[PDB]
C-alpha cells in the first residue's frame, strides 16, 4: 500500500530532476525502499547509479549499501544483525521496520517449504531469536515437533462470454 | 532581408497554414540549404526564437551544426518549451527531422558527460512524434543507449516488453544500423533484469538481420547470444535458418572462444570449464564480458543438480556433493537450498540423516489457475490472428501482382 506509493514518488522525483543531483536523503530512500522489495538488481544498479560525492556525503547511505551487500550473500543472521547494528535519518526509520517484518516473513516461509526437520539452533539462527522464545511461539502456532534431539519439524499443512468469444473466432 | 523574409513567411506558413510552402521550405533546407552555418542565426535568430518557437526546430539543427554549442540551457530550455507547450496533434509536423534532431542532441554532448539527462525527454519525445504504439523508430536505438550507460533500466522497461512491429521510414534517414543497436543494447537491459528469455529473443532478432557486411554490432549480439543460450539453456539455440549466410562465413571464424566454451559446457565436466575460462581470460576481459561466462560456470552447478534429480529419489548430500563436484556437503545444502529458494527445483532437506528427496509433483491440472493461464494463452493467439488477418487484408489492396493468375 503505502510502499507502493513510495516508490512511486521516488520514481518520479528521480524521472524529472530540474537541479539533476537528487539530495542523499532521498538516494538513501530510493536504496532502501529497493532492498524492501527484495529486488537486488535494480537496487544494485541504482547504489552503481550514484555519484561518489554523494556517498562520502552521508554514512546512511553506506549503512544501507552494507545492508544490501549482507542480504545478497543470503547470510540471514548477517541481515538480521546489520539491520540493527547501526543507525540511520527519520525518513528510512518507518521502512526498515517493514523490511524486518518482511525478511522475517521470508525465513518463516523458507523454513516451511524446504526443511521437513530442522535443528532448532538453525532456526533460531534463521529468525535471528532466541532458542526458547522461538520454541513457544511454534509450539502456540503448532507447526514444530519436540525438544531433547533438538529437531523441530517445519510441516506445511464470465465463462459464457469467453466461450462463445472462442467459438465465435473459431467459426470464422 | 533574411529576418523579415523568416517573420512574415512563418507568419504565413504557420497562420494561414498552408502545407505546401511549409513542406516547400521544409525541404528546400534540408541537409543543402542547412550548410554554410546558421543563417545568420547568431543576432538575426536571437529575434527570431523568441517569435513563435515551432517553426525553429529545423533550425535547432543548425544551431547544433556547430559542434560545442557555448550554451546547452538553450537546448534544455527549447525542449521544455516542446514538452510545456505541446499541443499533441500538431507533432506529426515535426516527423521525419525530430528523430535527427535528437540524435544530434544525444550523440554529442549527453553521452560524453551527462546520460542521465535525457532519459525522460526521449521517452517523452517518443509517443508524441511515433505514430502507433508498434512501430520501430531510430530514436528507440538512442534512448536504449542513453539507459544502457546511465545504469537506468527501470524506465526503458515499457518501451521493451512490447512487440514492436513494423519500422518508420524515416524519408530514408533510417539506417541498418540504427535497427541493430535497439535490438542489441536493449539486450543488454535484459540481461541486466535477470531476463534471460528476452534477451535471447533480442539477440536472435539482431543476429538475423539480413546484411551483407561485417559489423561489430552483429558480433557482439553473436558472442552475448551464445552466453545467454548458455546460460538459460543447456546448450546454444541453434539459429533459424533464414538468416544472413555472412554470419557463417566470417561472423563464426572470429568468434571462437565462445564455441569452445560452449563445447566446453556441453560436455558436462565443471571443473574443465574454469580451467578453460582461466586460459581464454584475456579475450574475455578485451569484449567485456568478466560477469557473463563466470554466470555459466555457476549454473553449470545448478543442471548438473536437476540433471541429479532426474535420476535420484532421495540422495545423501555427501553422495550430491561428491557428483556435483561441489567440495562439501555443507556447500551441496546450500546451493540446494538456494534452489528450493528460487523455485528452480522441487526438493525437501531432511537433516537427521543429511538427506536430499525430491517431491516432483507440483501441478494436477485440476484448478482454476491452469484455466486462467489457458484463457491468457488463448487471448494472446486470437489477439495474434486478429492483427495477421488485419495486415493480410492491408496487403491485398496493392496491384503489384495477380493480374492473370
Amino acid at each position: 500500500f503505502s510502499f507502493k506509493k513510495l516508490l512511486d514518488q521516488c520514481e518520479n522525483q528521480e524521472l524529472e530532476a530540474p537541479g539533476g543531483i537528487a539530495t542523499p536523503p532521498v538516494y538513501g530512500q530510493l536504496l532502501a525502499l529497493y532492498l524492501l522489495h527484495n529486488d537486488m538488481n535494480n537496487a544494485r544498479y541504482l547504489w552503481k547509479r550514484i555519484p561518489p560525492a554523494i556517498k562520502s556525503a552521508n554514512s546512511e547511505l553506506g549503512g544501507i549499501w552494507s545492508v544490501g551487500q549482507r542480504i545478497w550473500q543470503r547470510d540471514f543472521p548477517g541481515i538480521y544483525t546489520t539491520i540493527n547494528a547501526h543507525q540511520w535519518s527519520e525518513t528510512v526509520q518507518p521502512i526498515m521496520e517493514a523490511l524486518r517484518d518482511a525478511t522475517r516473513r521470508r525465513a518463516f516461509a523458507l523454513v516451511s517449504q524446504a526443511y521437513t526437520s530442522i535443528i532448532a539452533d538453525d532456526f533460531a539462527a534463521f529468525v535471528g531469536l532466541p532458542v526458547e522464545e522461538a520454541v513457544k511461539g511454534i509450539l502456540e502456532q503448532g507447526w514444530q515437533a519436540d525438544s531433547t534431539t533438538r529437531m523441530v519439524l517445519p510441516r506445511k499443512p464470465q465463462q459464457l462470454a469467453r466461450l462463445t468469444d472462442y467459438v465465435a473466432f473459431l467459426e470464422n | 532581408s533574411a529576418l523579415e523574409q523568416f517573420v512574415n513567411s512563418v507568419r504565413q506558413l504557420s497562420a494561414q497554414g498552408q502545407m505546401t510552402q511549409l513542406c516547400e521550405l521544409i525541404n528546400k533546407s534540408g541537409e543543402l540549404l542547412a550548410k554554410n552555418l546558421s543563417h545568420l542565426d547568431t543576432v538575426l535568430g536571437a529575434l527570431d526564437v523568441q517569435e513563435h518557437s515551432l517553426g525553429v526546430l529545423a533550425v535547432l539543427f543548425v544551431k547544433f551544426s556547430m559542434p560545442s554549442v557555448p550554451d546547452f540551457e538553450t537546448l534544455f530550455s527549447q525542449v521544455q518549451l516542446f514538452i510545456s507547450t505541446c499541443n499533441g496533434e500538431h507533432i506529426r509536423y515535426a516527423t521525419d527531422t525530430f528523430a535527427g534532431l535528437c540524435h544530434q542532441l544525444t550523440n554529442a554532448l549527453v553521452e560524453r558527460k551527462q546520460p542521465l539527462r535525457g532519459i525522460g525527454i526521449l521517452k517523452q519525445a517518443i509517443d508524441k512524434m511515433q505514430m502507433n504504439t508498434n512501430q520501430l523508430t531510430s530514436i528507440h536505438a538512442d534512448l536504449c543507449q542513453l539507459c544502457l550507460l546511465a545504469k537506468c533500466f527501470k524506465p526503458a522497461l515499457p518501451y521493451l516488453d512490447v512487440d514492436m512491429m513494423d519500422i518508420c521510414k524515416e524519408n530514408g534517414a533510417y539506417d541498418a544500423k540504427h535497427f541493430l543497436c535497439y535490438y542489441y543494447y536493449g539486450g543488454m537491459i535484459y540481461t541486466g533484469l535477470k531476463n534471460f528469455e528476452r534477451a535471447l529473443y533480442f539477440y536472435e532478432q539482431a543476429i538475423t538481420t539480413p546484411a551483407m557486411a561485417v559489423s561489430h554490432i552483429m558480433l557482439e549480439s553473436y558472442k552475448k547470444y551464445i552466453l545467454v543460450s548458455l546460460i538459460l539453456l543447456g546448450k546454444v539455440q541453434q539459429l533459424p535458418k533464414y538468416t544472413s549466410q555472412i554470419v557463417g562465413r566470417f561472423i563464426k571464424p572470429l568468434s571462437n572462444a565462445y564455441h569452445e566454451l560452449a563445447q566446453v559446457y556441453s560436455t558436462n565436466n565443471p571443473s574443465e570449464l574454469r580451467n578453460l575460462v582461466n586460459k581464454h581470460s584475456e579475450t574475455f576481459t578485451r569484449d567485456n564480458n568478466m560477469g557473463l561466462v563466470k554466470q555459466c560456470l555457476s549454473s553449470l552447478y545448478k543442471k548438473n543438480i536437476q540433471r541429479l534429480t532426474k535420476t535420484f529419489l532421495t540422495l545423501s548430500l555427501q553422495d550430491m556433493a561428491s557428483r556435483v563436484q561441489l567440495s562439501g556437503p555443507q556447500e551441496a545444502e546450500k546451493y540446494v537450498l538456494h534452489m528450493i529458494e528460487d523455485g528452480e527445483i522441487f526438493a525437501s532437506i531432511n537433516q537427521k540423516d543429511g538427506m536430499v528427496s525430491f517431491h516432483d509433483n507440483p501441478e494436477k491440472y485440476n484448478n482454476p489457475a491452469m484455466l486462467h493461464n489457458i484463457d491468457q494463452e488463448m487471448l494472446k493467439c486470437i489477439e495474434l490472428d486478429e492483427r495477421l488477418k488485419a495486415m493480410d487484408q492491408e496487403i491485398t489492396v496493392n496491384p503489384q501482382f495477380v493480374q492473370k493468375s
